[PDB]
């Protein structure tokens, strides 16, 4: 299959910027790509097809550019209700419709540390045989942020699970929750459970723990 | 008879080699697109530049039907903008390929029990093929700098080799009839 | 104005078989190519197929062909999607999208809000809801854990706790089960003398839990 | 699962055609998705490559075997059919119905190997005629007496030709029986024995039958074997 | 047309040693050679493809080796089910002699004495015309073993047919049966009928006997 590329897989920017996107593909697709938006929980929506054509009902501020194998998508004034994902679609080869990676258009603030916190579990769930540590990083930007977790000074891989919601429609933030889970016969067996936190507006790692 | 003769090319006995690709012009017909183009899951369907539930409604200047015999790991290499020893030294399809490219397993047909060594392609070239060339040439291939003055040896290869389809080869390695439809023939 | 609605999606074991529906309106559905695309959660878009706009021609992608069957009925303006031996991997929303018809190519101009499909062997189990008590300000929440299918509503003191408020996307435990965090920053002033109920909703079960969370 | 189950004659007349078939048998498969042969072994000899159908018109037949190799596969009833002609005593063998391993995707073998086997059944060359066994009681005794323990059996004498199978009390009685290979006669005719050991005590009390079957002359004999 | 060759022919081993099976090719194949056990009574069973993949259902203890010509089947920790005969085939081609001769690989195990019985020909069997005595060697090792016919003491020979089971797959252990056939006349002349059994199990020979009539 044809391989579509966009860069940047993010930017950030506010509202009156002019923003521009790039679509690659790995092989000439003449002049079938076609631009597409997508807000969170909501269906895509056709913003540019044949590369430059201007699907009916969308606003002049947006177009489209290129030829072969490099396509630009342009917003020429970012309004509020622009800020979303922005996909790139090839139809040169017709039955093998790709899509590339997607680029998320989110709303440019200044940084922000976050809070973090963690959260022991509690005693009605250690009775059911399962604990699950619990670390909060609470507002922060950009969306970049890594979370450790140590248990005796071990670091744990492959037995937590991360989730992080969309940019806050308040402060324009990120946050994130990662919950340990591992048995009660795992809980017991150690005692130190710590939650190391990296992040761009930390001047040094960040570690939020508690003794069982 | 009045319709295209997508029967001559499709169902022939014996097809090409891929080197030696055939074509076949096809003008001044009727064609039944979408009842020829219906086809079973197992055929290898891909169109580039046009839409199959599209073609019923369009005229062209002309219809070429290229047809040739290839194994099944180099299928994918029947598309624009592909590279290796058959999309560079055998078939090459131009970068804007208006056209259908349809292919289907031909073990049951084009493989022999003592292996069907009657299929060959182009191993070596100086140069890639320009879009749609056909180069049946099996000069001996100077790949050194002494002149090989036709004669075989070191550093002078046979340009061809063979495809030797034998039943008990795995998928990747058993026989695929491929027919490429090249569009600018009325469809109806 | 065009119209798209989906319909008959739902939660199936592997191996089994779901058929979706997509009726349309405002627009001349018989003479227009009708496709269905999916989008896993968190992931980008798959094309899946494409069908002719009097429905003599049907095209799959690789990943469902032989496995996917599309049709539609010109006389009722809807669209369907038979899906046949539905593996993990199928578990995506699935949007149908129209034709724009202007190009010599398929594009899709017009989508549904489409519907979940969800291929898993958990059966609908109800969720434990555990608290997250607190240790400059504080936080607090709920831990909805253990619950099949997705979603789970999640308010804080009947939505009269709204500020400050954040509710994350579950995560696919290896259990085939869900995971759900739910947390809320307070003025740590008033902890032990405010109220926080979390209010967990499983629709799927029909369990509405309301949890006291205090330090 | 595929199951295959090889039938045909246990005995057929020098210079005629030897017919068998192989039923395949699973879980709703199509025969037409792969290959079928024959493998054949001569009784005290090694393993012989018979043939392999692949599609209708690419067969491979062993070329030692001449011109008289026919094997035809029935897609719409999962079964496939052996067929050797001018047959002499060099073909007297157990047949075996095999199905060739698929080849993986890059796979480049001119041949292969066989995955999945039939259970085998014995053709005889011979002009002689088929004879149904007479089943004779190996009766337990003092002589036939080790300690606590007893041997009882029946003996299989004068049939033809191979194989006979027999079992105890419909096989529900299979530890500590011994059923011997058959020895030829110098009447031409086939005899084996078969004894179990049962215990001294059980001699009056248990009854034991053995259970002959001669599928060649169709003739099954249920012979009880009591103390004389 | 290839020729394998196989070496040895014929091996024993004891129970949790480790067996090597060798099999060369006249010419290159490849990789391209299988392995197969075949049980007593049984089809052969596949074990080994590309000379190293192993079968699925296969026990890890099997094992194949080799390229080109040379190519070698190992069995570590042998056990007493694992008596069979196994070749090797190979399938670069589709030609004659494609199965080498075969390896028959027997279980060693610790010596035991048969244990002897004799049958006399039954009511029935005399009654149709012939006279058929059974001597009866029950679970022995190893398989050599003698057996005598006398009748009044003469030696009996010419007058007798022997069979051997298969060994074992539980407990490794051989039996035979010796059938002594006589006409109902001829077994009528004579009153005392034995076989006389010698094994290296048997410290003295064992000779269970008859009287026709008692
Ligand atoms: C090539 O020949 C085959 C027959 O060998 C044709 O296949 C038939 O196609 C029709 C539809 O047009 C089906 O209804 C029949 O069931 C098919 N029969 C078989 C045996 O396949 C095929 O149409 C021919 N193709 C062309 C382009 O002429
Ligand atoms: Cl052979």
């Amino acid at each position: 299959d044809i391989q579509m590329t966009q860069s940047p897989s993010s930017l950030s920017a506010s509202v009156g910027d002019r923003v521009t996107i790039t679509c690659r593909a790995s092989q000439s697709i003449s002049s079938y790509l076609n631009w597409y938006q997508q807000k969170p929980g909501k269906a895509p929506k056709l913003l540019i097809y044949a590369a430059s054509s201007l699907q009916s009902g969308v606003p002049s501020r947006f177009s489209g550019s290129g030829s072969g194998t490099d396509f630009t998508l342009t917003i020429s004034s970012l309004q509020p209700e622009d800020f979303a994902t922005y996909y790139c679609q090839q139809s040169y080869s017709t039955l093998a419709l790709t899509f590339g990676g997607g680029t998320k258009v989110e709303i440019k603030r200044t940084v922000a540390a976050p809070s973090v916190f963690i959260f022991p579990p509690s005693d009605e769930q250690l009775k059911s045989g399962t604990a699950s540590v619990v670390c909060l990083l609470n507002n922060f930007y950009p969306r970049e942020a890594k979370v450790q977790w140590k248990v005796d000074n071990a670091l744990q891989s492959g037995n937590s699970q991360e989730s992080v919601t969309e940019q806050d429609s308040k402060d324009s933030t990120y946050s994130l929750s990662s919950t340990l889970t591992l048995s009660k016969a795992d809980y017991e067996k150690h005692k130190v459970y710590a939650c190391e936190v990296t992040h761009q507006g930390l001047s040094s790692p960040v570690t939020k723990s508690f003794n069982r | 008879t009045n319709l295209c003769p997508f029967d001559e090319v499709f169902n022939a006995t014996r097809f090409a080699s891929v080197y030696a690709w055939n074509r076949k012009r096809i003008s001044n017909c009727v064609a039944d697109y979408s009842v020829l183009y219906n086809l079973a899951p197992f055929f290898t369907f891909k169109c580039y530049g046009v839409s199959p539930t599209k073609l019923n409604d369009l005229c062209f200047t002309n219809v070429y039907a290229d047809s040739f015999v290839i194994r099944g790991d180099e299928v994918r290499q029947i598309a624009p903008g592909q590279t290796g020893n058959i999309a560079d030294y055998n078939y090459k399809l131009p970068d804007d390929f208006t056209g259908c490219v349809i292919a289907w397993n031909s073990n049951k047909l084009d493989s022999k029990v003592s292996g069907n060594y009657n299929y060959l392609y182009r191993l070596f070239r100086k140069s890639n093929l320009k879009p749609f060339e056909r180069d049946i040439s099996t000069e001996i291939y100077q790949a050194g700098n002494k002149p090989c003055n036709g004669v075989a040896g070191f550093n002078c290869y046979f340009p061809l080799r063979s495809y030797s389809f034998r039943p008990t080869y795995g998928v990747g390695h058993q026989p695929y009839r491929v027919v490429v439809l090249s569009f600018e023939v009325c469809g109806k | 104005e065009v119209q798209l609605v989906e319909s008959g999606g739902g939660v199936v074991q592997p191996g089994r078989s779901l058929r979706l529906s997509c009726a349309a309106s405002a627009f001349t559905f018989s003479s227009y190519d009708m496709h269905w695309v999916r989008q896993a959660p968190g992931k980008g878009l798959e094309w899946v197929a494409v069908i002719s706009y009097d429905g003599s021609n049907k095209y799959y992608a690789d990943s469902v062909k032989g496995r996917f069957t599309i049709s539609r009925d010109n006389s009722k303006n809807t669209l369907y999607l038979q899906m046949n031996s539905l593996r993990a991997e199928d578990t995506a929303v699935y949007y149908c999208a129209k034709d724009g018809g202007k190009l010599w190519v398929y594009y899709f101009d017009y989508w549904g809000q489409g519907t979940l499909v969800t291929v898993s062997s958990a059966s609908t189990k109800g969720p434990s809801v555990f608290p997250l008590a607190p240790s400059g300000t504080a936080a607090l929440g709920c831990l909805v854990k253990d619950y099949f299918p997705e979603p789970v509503t999640v308010s804080w003191n009947s939505g009269a706790l709204t500020s400050g408020v954040h509710t994350f996307p579950a995560v696919l435990q290896s259990s085939g089960l869900y995971s759900l965090s739910s947390v809320v920053t307070v003025p740590s002033s008033s902890l032990g003398t405010q109220t926080y109920i979390c209010n967990v909703n499983h629709k799927p079960s029909n369990t509405k839990v309301d949890k006291r969370v205090e330090p | 699962q595929v199951q295959l189950q090889e039938s045909g004659p246990g005995l057929v007349k020098p210079s005629e055609t030897l017919s068998l078939t192989c039923t395949v048998s699973g879980d709703s498969i199509s025969s037409s998705r792969y290959y079928w042969g024959w493998i054949r072994q001569p009784p005290g000899k090694g393993l012989e490559w018979i043939g392999t159908f692949y599609y209708s018109g690419i067969t491979y037949y062993n070329p030692s075997l001449k011109s008289r190799v026919t094997i035809f596969v029935d897609t719409s009833k999962n079964q496939f059919s052996l067929k050797l002609s001018s047959v002499t005593a060099a073909d007297t063998a157990v047949y075996y119905c095999a199905r060739p391993r698929p080849p993986d995707y890059y796979d480049n073998s001119g041949a292969l190997l066989f995955d999945i086997w039939g259970q085998g059944t014995m053709v005889t060359v011979s002009s002689a005629s088929t004879k149904g066994p007479s089943v004779f009681p190996l009766a337990p005794s003092s002589k036939s007496t080790s300690g606590g323990t007893a041997a009882l059996g029946c003996l299989v004498k004068d049939y033809f030709p191979e194989p006979v199978t027999v079992s105890w009390n419909s096989g529900a009685l299979t530890s500590g029986v011994h059923t011997f290979p058959a020895v030829l006669q110098s009447s031409g005719l086939y005899s084996l024995s078969s004894v179990v050991t049962v215990p001294s005590s059980s001699l009056g009390t248990q009854t034991y039958i053995c259970n002959v079957n001669h599928k060649p002359s169709n003739t099954k004999v249920d012979k009880k074997v009591e103390p004389k």
